[PDB]
């Protein structure tokens, strides 16, 4: 599924990602508009055997089990295939995991590059959350 | 052949370094393995600093991946890279070491 902006937000808000970790509901909206383009099916291979998978790009090595992915640590303890669906309950609570692995948000390249030090609370203007 | 020397210990590395190499040498505090970014924190003295050193695909060489698959928690480990001043996560501290080399001394 591609989420709309709002529909997204609004998602992550009743999922309680607004200020997890101290960071505000628009990091993340910011964060899946440059991981996965808001679709929820986006699947990347790496030159290194994993895969990022899902609306915030997990990645197949340590966070969730592909089942083609050489060591493999599954620490969300979830099949990638869930990361995959209309519905971002499962790669919300694998967000949330790897958000407090003691980095915050700098787990995720593209809010790194797109999202950090910009006006990350532009991500949810106009949304009637 | 042979690891570089200590420039700085940990807690000298600060965003007023930004730009400057820097070599840190320690104990690995902690491993973050995200797929694009890894994140190794090394530190040299208890309930000290613990500077994060940062890997990601398409800025880091792929070399230094293999050596950060290698890694282990309380490794020795002698790092050289270029400090950035940068937010970090849960610290007024604000900064990170983008490495050209990382040594393993030895395995704990």
């Amino acid at each position: 599924k591609v989420f709309g902006r709002c529909e997204l937000a609004a998602a992550m808000k009743r999922h309680g990602l607004d200020n997890y970790r101290g960071y505000s509901l628009g990091n993340w909206v910011c964060a899946a508009k440059f991981e996965s383009n808001f679709n929820t099916q986006a699947t990347n291979r790496n030159t290194d055997g994993s895969t990022d998978y899902g609306i915030l790009q997990i990645n197949s090595r340590w966070w969730c089990n592909d089942g083609r992915t050489p060591g493999s640590r599954n620490l969300c303890n979830i099949p990638c295939s869930a990361l995959l669906s209309s519905d971002i309950t499962a790669s919300v609570n694998c967000a949330k995991k790897i958000v407090s692995d003691g980095n915050g948000m700098n787990a995720w390249v593209a809010w790194r590059n797109r999202c950090k030090g910009t006006d990350v609370q532009a991500w949810i203007r106009g949304c009637r959350l | 052949a042979v690891y570089p020397k200590k420039t700085h210990w940990t807690a000298e590395i600060t965003p007023n370094l930004h730009g400057s190499e820097v070599v840190v040498a320690g104990w690995v505090a902690h491993l973050g393995d995200y797929g694009r970014v890894k994140i190794v924190k090394v530190s040299d003295r208890e309930g000290g600093a613990a500077v994060p050193v940062y890997l990601e695909r398409g800025k880091t060489p792929d070399h230094l991946f293999k050596v950060f698959a290698e890694l282990s928690r309380e490794d020795v480990v002698v790092i050289k890279g270029i400090v950035e001043a940068s937010e970090q996560y849960g610290s007024a501290t604000g900064v990170e070491i983008f490495p050209s080399e990382i040594w393993i001394l030895n395995k704990a």
